[PDB]
RNA sequence: CUAGAGUAGCGAAACGGAUUCGAUACCCGUGUAGUUCUAGUAGUAAACUAUGAAUACAAUUAUUUAUAAUAUAUAUAUAAAUAAUAAAUGAAAAUGAAAGUAUUCCACCUGAAGAGUACGUUAGCAAUAAUGAAACUCAAAACAAUAGACGGUUACAG
RNA sequence: UUAAGAGUUAAACCUAGCCAACGAUCCAUAAUCGAUAAUGAAAGUUAGAACGAUCACGUUGACUCUGAAAUAUAGUCAAUA
C-alpha cells in the first residue's frame, strides 16, 4: 500500500487468463487416437447419455473429449481432431472433437450449423 | 555517543576513551542478546 | 571528458592500493512515480593511500587497473575519515593524562582523611592555651572557623539580583526619558535601542 | 576503565552522607548550632553520632 | 516542510467543515507564503501574525525568545452556504517530490495530466515552490521557471 | 510581508539571558542547601532522644 | 517435553457403576500423566480492541481521574480516561477523537476447495514450529442488514 | 604475450580479500532490439513472422595457418551419419 512496497512488488494481481486447455500445448488442436468410446452421465439437474471418448494426442497427453451431433461412428483406434472447449455437465471432460475431421465423418442429414458439424451442402 | 560522533568528532572519541568503550561497541549494532551474555561472560 | 562520480569512502584499508566508494545517482522509477536515488559501490584505486573510510571524494574514470577496479581517488572533498583516525591518537593519551591526575587527587584526598569538632570550640571558647593553643594553631576566631559555604553562595546570589534588577531599572529608565539617552549615546561614543543596552551593561 | 573505578570507590568512602550533605560542611554546621547556643559535652557528641550515622 | 504544509491543508480542510471564521496555522516562511498566496488569491479573508492565544493587534516583533509561541491567523470566507475553501491538498508529497519544468507546467493547466497529477481545474489553485518561492502555476508560467508543484486549493 | 521573520538575539540580550538563567539555577541550587541545613537542624534538635550506646 | 524434587485438592488416559435400542458420551466412583517448585527446551492461542506505530488537526455534553489555583464556594481552570454524540466516514452493523481530515514507515490480502495440506529446508530431545506449493473440481463462496419461520427462548396479561 | 589496458592467458611473490535478503551462487528458460507489428484513452502489455539493426551458428568439439581482422561454412585431429 505504502510507495516503497508498491516499488518492492505491490500491485493489482494481473487479470491473467489461464489456458482452458492445456493438453494441447497451445495448439488450435491436436491429432489424436480414441483409446475408447464412453456414455457418461451429465451433472444433475441434467439428464443423457452423453457420448464421450479416451483419446491420446500426439503430444502423449491423454485427454477426454465430447462427441458433439446426434450420431458419431467413432470406436478404439479411430484417428480424431481435439479442440478446445469443455462439456459444461460431464466433469474431466475440457475438450471437443471435431466432426468431419479424420476418421470422425460429419453428422448425417445435418441441414442447420453444418460447418460446426462437417457437414457439407 | 553516534550523535556525538556526528556532531564534535574530538569530542566523541575523547567521551569513548574516558567511559572505557571504543568506537565498535557504539557503531555495531548491539542487541544485548543470550550469544552477548555467553560471549562476555555476564552471568 | 572522463566519467566523474561523488561518493564516501565506505571501507578503506582492506586492500592494498583498493577502496570503496559509495556514489549514488538521480534515477526515476515509472512504476511508482518518483525520483529515487540508485546506489553503488564501486572499488577505486587509490595510489598514496589517502583516503579513510568516511570520507567524501570524487572518483574519475581510468583505464582497467583490475579485474574490477576502473575507477580512481581525483580530490578529497571532504575528509572527515582522517580527522577521525586523529582524533582517535588523540584521546588516549590526553583521557590517560587527567586519568592519572584525578587518581593523584582522589589518593590524596584518601590521606588526608585518613590523617584527619566540637572539642576544638570547646577549648578556644573556655580558655578565652594550656599548650593547646599552638596545637590548634598547626590546624573573632571561633567565627571565622566555622564558617560555612551557603553564607557565600547567599551573598554572590543578592550581587547576581542585584545586578540584573538595576541593569533593568537602568534600562527601562533610560527608553522612557529619551532626551538623557541621546546625552548618554553622545557621552559614550531603532539600533540606539540595542547600543544603549551595550552601555548600560557595560556601565554596572 | 579508570572513571568507573574512581567514581565507585569514591562513593564507597567512610564518612560519605547520603541526601546531598557534606561532613566537613555538617560538622561546621553542628559547631556553628553549639556556638551560637552558647552567644544567645559527650552528649553532643551522642547527637553528631546519631546524625552520622542517620545520614550515612 | 512538506510535512507541516500537509498539516495545515488538513486543518484548513478540517475548519472549513466547522465553519470556524478564524484559526491558526505554524509560523514559518513558507506558511506564510501559502497563506499569502491564498490570501491574494481570494481564499482567506485575513492574514494575521499573532500568538498561540491570538492574532497581534499591535505589532509584536518575533524573537528566539517568542518564536515558539508564534503563530499565524487566517480568516476563513463562507458565502451561499458553501465554504470558499472547499478542499485542499499536497501534489508533492513528503515521499514523492514532483518537480516539473515551465513545458509540462504548460501542459498541466493546459489540461493534460502529467506525472498522474490531474490538470488543473476552472475554479482551482495550483502552488509552485521556486527558489523558496511559492507562486501561481500560471505566474511561474509567464515567468518561465521551472519548479515543484506544490498543492492544490479549490 | 516585507518584515523579517525573525530577528536575532543580541550580544547583550544574550549576556543579560545569561545572567538570569544562572541566577535561576544558583537560586533553586541555594534554597535546595537552605532547606537541607534547617532539616539537619531540626533532626540535631530532636537527636537527644536517639539511642546510640 | 527433558532432568531433579513435590504431589493435599483437581484431573486427560485407564478400570468399573449407571443411562441407552445401542454408550464407544454427557452423570457417578477409583484415579495415572498433568496441574506445584528448581534448571532447561519449545515460541505457539479467539497471543482480540478480531482495529501496527508515529505526527498534525476537527464540534459538543456528562462523569470521574490527576494537578494547579482562588476564597465547603468559585457548579473553579488545565490535562488524561470513560460514556453518549455532531460532523465525517462506512456495505452496513457501526466508529467517533479513530473506522474522521491528512502525512510518514512497516506488516499483510487478492474466489471457494485442495490446504496451512504435500514435498523440501531450518530449528528442536520429541510433540512439533517456521517457511509453504501445484494439479484436480466448481460458479461459487462470504459479510452487513431486512422480513419471516423456528427455538427442549424470556416477561407480561388475559 | 598483445598494436593495446586487465588474474585475459602463462610464471613467481605477496596481502585477505570479493559477491550476497535492493537476492549472491546455482538451476531453468529464451537470440536481442526499433522511427517494426498488435492492442489500449494512456501509462503500458504482447510479439520479435514480415521491414530494418545487432549478435551467434552453418552436423558436434578443440586447436592451427594465413590474414588488418578467423578457433573461418578453410586446414588438422576426433565424434556422428
Ligand atoms: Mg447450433
Ligand atoms: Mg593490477
Ligand atoms: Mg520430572
Ligand atoms: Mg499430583
Ligand atoms: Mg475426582
Ligand atoms: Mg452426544
Ligand atoms: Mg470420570
Ligand atoms: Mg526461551
Ligand atoms: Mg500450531
Ligand atoms: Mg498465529
Ligand atoms: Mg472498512
Ligand atoms: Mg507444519
Ligand atoms: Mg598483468
Ligand atoms: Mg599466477
Ligand atoms: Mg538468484
Ligand atoms: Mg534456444
Ligand atoms: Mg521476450
Ligand atoms: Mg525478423
Ligand atoms: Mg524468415
Ligand atoms: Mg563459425
Ligand atoms: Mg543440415
Ligand atoms: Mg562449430
Amino acid at each position: 500500500a505504502t510507495l516503497n512496497q508498491i516499488k518492492r512488488g505491490s500491485g493489482p494481481p494481473r487479470r491473467k487468463k489461464i489456458s482452458t486447455a492445456p493438453q494441447l500445448d497451445q495448439c488450435p488442436q491436436r491429432k489424436g487416437v480414441v483409446l475408447r468410446v464412453m456414455v457418461l452421465k451429465p451433472k444433475k439437474p441434467n439428464s443423457a447419455q452423453r457420448k464421450a471418448c479416451r483419446v491420446r494426442l500426439t503430444n502423449g497427453n491423454v485427454v477426454s473429449a465430447y462427441i458433439p451431433g446426434e450420431g458419431h461412428d467413432a470406436q478404439e483406434h479411430s484417428i480424431v481432431y481435439v479442440r478446445g472447449g469443455r462439456c459444461q455437465d460431464l466433469p474431466g471432460v475440457k475438450y471437443h472433437v471435431i466432426r468431419g475431421a479424420g476418421d470422425l465423418s460429419g453428422v448425417v442429414n445435418r441441414i442447420s450449423s453444418r460447418s460446426k458439424y462437417g457437414a457439407k451442402k | 555517543l553516534r550523535y556525538l560522533k556526528r556532531d564534535n568528532p574530538e569530542k566523541y572519541y575523547w567521551t569513548i576513551q574516558k567511559l572505557g568503550l571504543n568506537d565498535a561497541a557504539i557503531t555495531d549494532e548491539f542487541n544485548m542478546d543470550r550469544r552477548y551474555m555467553q560471549d562476555y561472560e555476564f552471568f | 571528458a572522463r566519467q566523474n562520480f561523488l561518493g564516501l569512502v565506505v571501507s578503506q584499508g582492506k586492500m592494498q592500493k583498493t577502496v570503496k566508494v559509495r556514489v549514488e545517482t538521480k534515477v526515476f522509477n515509472k512504476k511508482i512515480n518518483k525520483e529515487l536515488f540508485h546506489r553503488r559501490d564501486y572499488l577505486v584505486h587509490d595510489e598514496g593511500e589517502i583516503s579513510r573510510e568516511g570520507d567524501l571524494v570524487r572518483i574519475e574514470a581510468t583505464r582497467p587497473l583490475s579485474k574490477r577496479k576502473f575507477f580512481a581517488i581525483a580530490e578529497i572533498i571532504r575528509n572527515k575519515g582522517q580527522q577521525f583516525a586523529l582524533y582517535e591518537s588523540e584521546a588516549q593519551l590526553s583521557v590517560a593524562k587527567e586519568e592519572a591526575q584525578k587518581a593523584k587527587e582522589f589518593l590524596d584526598k584518601r590521606s588526608v582523611r585518613e590523617n584527619k569538632l566540637l572539642r576544638d570550640i570547646r577549648t578556644i571558647q573556655d580558655a578565652l592555651t594550656p599548650k593547646e593553643l599552638l596545637e590548634i594553631k598547626q590546624r573573632e576566631t571561633v567565627r571565622q572557623l566555622l564558617q560555612l559555604d551557603i553564607s557565600g553562595l547567599e551573598v554572590n546570589l543578592e550581587k547576581q539580583r542585584s545586578l540584573i534588577d538595576r541593569i533593568q531599572t537602568r534600562l527601562s529608565e533610560l527608553l522612557s526619558n529619551d532626551l538623557k539617552c541621546d546625552q548618554f549615546l553622545k557621552d559614550h561614543g531603532n539600533i540606539k535601542k540595542n547600543l544603549l543596552r551595550k552601555h548600560v551593561m557595560m556601565d554596572m | 576503565t579508570p572513571f568507573i573505578t574512581r567514581i565507585m570507590a569514591e562513593l564507597k568512602e567512610p564518612l560519605v552522607l547520603s541526601k546531598g550533605y557534606n561532613i566537613e560542611e555538617v560538622d561546621k554546621f553542628l559547631a556553628a548550632i553549639e556556638s551560637a547556643k552558647r552567644e544567645r559535652i559527650e552528649k553532643l557528641e551522642d547527637r553528631r553520632e546519631a546524625i552520622l550515622r542517620i545520614l550515612s | 516542510s512538506l510535512v507541516k504544509l500537509a498539516n495545515t491543508c488538513a486543518h484548513l480542510q478540517n475548519c472549513s467543515k466547522v465553519r470556524v471564521a478564524l484559526t491558526s496555522i505554524p509560523y514559518t516562511k513558507l506558511q506564510l507564503q501559502f497563506a499569502y498566496n491564498l490570501y491574494q488569491q481570494g481564499f482567506l479573508s485575513s492574514l494575521q501574525k499573532g500568538s498561540t492565544m491570538g492574532p497581534d493587534k499591535d505589532f509584536v516583533e518575533v524573537t528566539p525568545d517568542n518564536i515558539s509561541t508564534r503563530r499565524l491567523w487566517v480568516g476563513l470566507k463562507y458565502r451561499d452556504n458553501k465554504p470558499v475553501l472547499s478542499s485542499c491538498k499536497l501534489i508533492s508529497k513528503p515521499n514523492s517530490r514532483i518537480h516539473l519544468p515551465m513545458e509540462d507546467m504548460k501542459k498541466l493547466c493546459s489540461g493534460v495530466t502529467i506525472r498522474n497529477i490531474k490538470p488543473l481545474q476552472p475554479g482551482e489553485l495550483i502552488l509552485v515552490r521556486a527558489h523558496n518561492n511559492i507562486m501561481d502555476i500560471n505566474e511561474a508560467i509567464s515567468k518561465k521557471l521551472d519548479g515543484e508543484v506544490l498543492c492544490r486549493v479549490k | 510581508m516585507s518584515q523579517p521573520l525573525l530577528r536575532n538575539r543580541s550580544p547583550e540580550e544574550s549576556e543579560l539571558l545569561k545572567l538570569k538563567r544562572n541566577y535561576n539555577r544558583s537560586l533553586l541550587n541555594f534554597q535546595a542547601h537552605k532547606k537541607k541545613l534547617n532539616e539537619l537542624l531540626n533532626l540535631y534538635h530532636v537527636a537527644n532522644e536517639f539511642i546510640v550506646t
